[PDB]
């Protein structure tokens, strides 16, 4: 919108061309991650953890 | 909203089949004759002249 | 609305309009090709027989849906009923600012 | 009958009650349609001004603006024929209307046997055709009119019209000799005598341009008519007689996602194709050529309005042979064939492999049943993304109201600037150029002093307000 515009004219802020999705916990549970599991398609580069 | 035009008139479910048929009775003709018709299995004499 | 998931998701109007659709521009083809009138006269019944599946599905051969064993929902069957529409959504709404 | 509903069973009664034509009715038959073509045939090279349009467009041809495959596509018993030939039509077709004045009479006539060798392509067909039943639609107008003037005002018995009007239908004596009958509406006559005679040149024009007539002209036309019709009710019959074959051909293609009945549907459009499309002279079974036009018809049609979302027929061809391989690779192998394994047997890259295996799949009906409860849908589920959500609507309001604040903040003609070079409660912003319109100064030095209220805003204590929207 026009007024964000002028704003990012003042201060100059590079608008970031990705959306957050992560996964976070849900609302009000807490304990502790016991086991991860990682599951790549055949073809894809496994990441460090993989 | 849109529209389609159709080639040949159509009847309208409602005021046929409709337990008091408002077609059949407008027209003070029993529905088994009129379902006959709209199906092609007989004709009607519309003003059939001298 | 397209799911998650690279599938679509659709509701019955969309089938039923389109069979309509159908079989309208293959009327007005055969009546370009003068063809006889068995054919016509075939084609004049389906056209009905989709109508009428549009506007009241159930009272005839009870046009079901693709795949789905399930007859489809026409608008009738929208308006009409406990689940559908008065009773469900405009006398039956879920309120925002609630707890449980 | 017993009032059964479904449409099905009537039209398999209709079907059932026209009987199976034996092996040589239908030769008999195809004999039919070949007179009702050949009468037509005769018919058409009997009128005039055709070879006209014949002679334009084929030397058109040769001057090479179109093709030469547009008017012919072979005779029986090379285009150097052709031309020769047309010239020849040329020649007879002037010098038979220079001898006009009996003896053109069988010069048109050889015209017409000399012609007799060519053959057109159907386009001219409806174009030679629809400009001779315009011509009967018109003369049929007018003539109805006059005869309606005749009989429906005065009574007027209609051998005597005939004689009056028709034998001549160039001459003006039948009008005023009308007149000279002492009738009344005849003498009426005179109101509309201008148009009567005015369409009757016009008859004359058409005519002379033609060359001919009218009451042979009538004759040709409406034999043309008997003809067309005469072979049309031929092909009704044969038509009526393969629906058997339609249906059997339509069993196979079972509820693949098109409603049985559609599918019989575009089998009697194949099967009407192939009819008209027909030739007997080779001596096989009709049966064996309209197949190979149903089932190619069928399946058409299952190609494209079968879907929801409509996929081009060649990618319907390749999800069936995607289909087949992995059926026999996984009969061969035992366990199942994966992309690679697909790549490899067939030769596409695999990365269209992943796009046809995605691209197959119909969209899911938002009524399906969720597990377990027959009171709660799919469609209950799948919320709204596009609404903007309150939170951003409550920032958007407070940012208004600090940017009008800071607006304010600074000197009139500088906030003007700061308004228009952007679109502050003002329509699409105005640039450099337009801003010094508006001031009328254009150049350089506006762009200076919006860069110098920027830094205006930098100062601390008059932007913290908008600081804090940053996040």
């Amino acid at each position: 919108t026009p007024e964000e515009k002028l704003l990012r004219a003042i201060f100059g802020e590079k608008a970031s061309d990705v959306k957050d999705s992560s996964l976070r916990v849900p609302n009000g549970v807490s304990g502790t991650v016991i086991d991860v599991q990682v599951f790549t398609r055949d073809g894809v580069e496994k990441d460090k953890r993989a | 909203m849109g529209h389609i035009e159709l080639a040949s008139p159509t009847a309208h479910i409602w005021f046929l089949k409709s337990l008091p048929s408002r077609i059949g009775l407008l027209l003070d003709m029993p529905l088994r004759d009129i379902e006959r018709v709209l199906y092609f299995e007989s004709y009607v004499v519309i003003e059939g002249g001298m | 609305v397209p799911l998650d998931g690279g599938r679509f998701a659709t509701s019955d109007l969309n089938d039923l309009y389109r069979r309509v659709i159908n079989r309208n521009n293959r009327l007005k083809r055969l009546l370009d090709l003068a063809a006889p009138d068995i054919i016509v006269r075939n084609e004049k019944r389906m056209l009905q027989e989709a109508v009428d599946a549009l506007l009241d599905n159930g009272r005839r051969g009870r046009a079901i849906t693709g795949s789905n064993k399930r007859p489809l929902k026409s608008l009738a069957d929208m308006i009409k009923g406990k689940q559908g529409r008065f009773r469900q959504n405009l006398l039956g709404k879920r309120v925002d600012y609630s707890g449980r | 009958i017993g009032r059964t509903t479904d449409p099905v069973r009537m039209y398999m009664r209709e079907m059932g009650t026209v009987e199976l034509l034996t092996r040589e009715g239908e030769i008999d038959i195809a004999k039919r349609i070949e007179d009702g073509i050949n009468q037509v045939q005769c018919s058409v090279a009997e009128y005039p001004e055709a070879i006209t349009y014949l002679l334009e467009q084929y030397d058109r041809v040769e001057a090479e603006e179109a093709r030469l495959s547009d008017l012919i596509t072979g005779f029986v018993d090379d285009p150097e024929l052709a031309r020769e030939k047309f010239a020849e039509l040329r020649a007879q077709y002037v010098v038979t209307r220079d001898t006009i004045k009996a003896t053109a009479q069988e010069e048109i006539l050889k015209l017409s046997e000399v012609f007799k060798q060519f053959r057109l392509v159907p386009k001219q067909f409806d174009y030679l055709v629809n400009s001779m039943r315009v011509m009967m639609d018109r003369v049929r107008t007018q003539e109805r009119l006059i005869m309606k003037l005749c009989v429906e005002q005065c009574k007027m018995p209609k051998k005597n019209f005939i004689t009056l009007f028709t034998g001549n239908e160039t001459s003006d004596t039948w009008f005023n000799a009308a007149i000279a009958m002492n009738k009344p509406w005849s003498e009426k006559l005179h109101d509309v005598s201008e148009e009567v005679h005015r369409a009757l040149q016009k008859l004359q024009q058409i005519e002379e341009e033609t060359g001919l007539t009218i009451e042979q002209v009538k004759d040709i036309n409406r034999r043309m008519s008997i003809g067309e019709a005469k072979a049309r009710r031929a092909k009704k019959e044969m038509v009526e007689a393969n629906l058997r074959l339609v249906i059997s051909i339509a069993k196979k293609y079972t509820n693949r996602g098109l409603q049985f009945l559609d599918l019989i549907q575009e089998g009697n459009i194949g099967l009407m194709k192939a009819v008209d499309k027909f030739e007997y002279r080779r001596g096989y079974k009709f049966s064996t050529y309209a197949t190979w036009w149903i089932r190619q018809a069928i399946t058409r049609s299952i190609a494209d309005q079968a879907r929801t979302i409509r996929i081009p027929v060649h990618m319907i061809e390749t999800i069936n042979k995607l289909n087949r391989i992995s059926r026999q690779m996984l009969q061969e192998m035992g366990r199942e064939p994966t992309p690679e394994e697909l790549a490899e047997r067939m030769l596409m890259p695999e990365d269209k492999i992943r796009k046809v295996l995605k691209i197959a799949k119909e969209p899911i009906s938002m009524e399906t049943p969720i597990g377990d409860d027959e009171d709660s849908h799919l469609g209950d589920f799948i919320e709204d993304t596009t609404l903007e959500l309150p939170l951003d609507s409550a920032t958007t309001e407070s940012l208004r109201a600090a940017t009008h604040d800071v607006l304010a903040g600074l000197t009139a003609r500088e906030a003007k600037v700061l308004r228009m070079r952007f679109g502050i409660d003002m329509n699409t912003d105005y640039t450099l150029e337009e801003v010094g319109k508006q001031f009328d100064v254009t150049r350089e030095r506006i762009r200076q002093i919006e860069a110098k209220a920027l830094r205006k805003l930098r100062h601390p204590s008059r932007s913290e307000v908008l600081r804090s929207f940053l996040d």
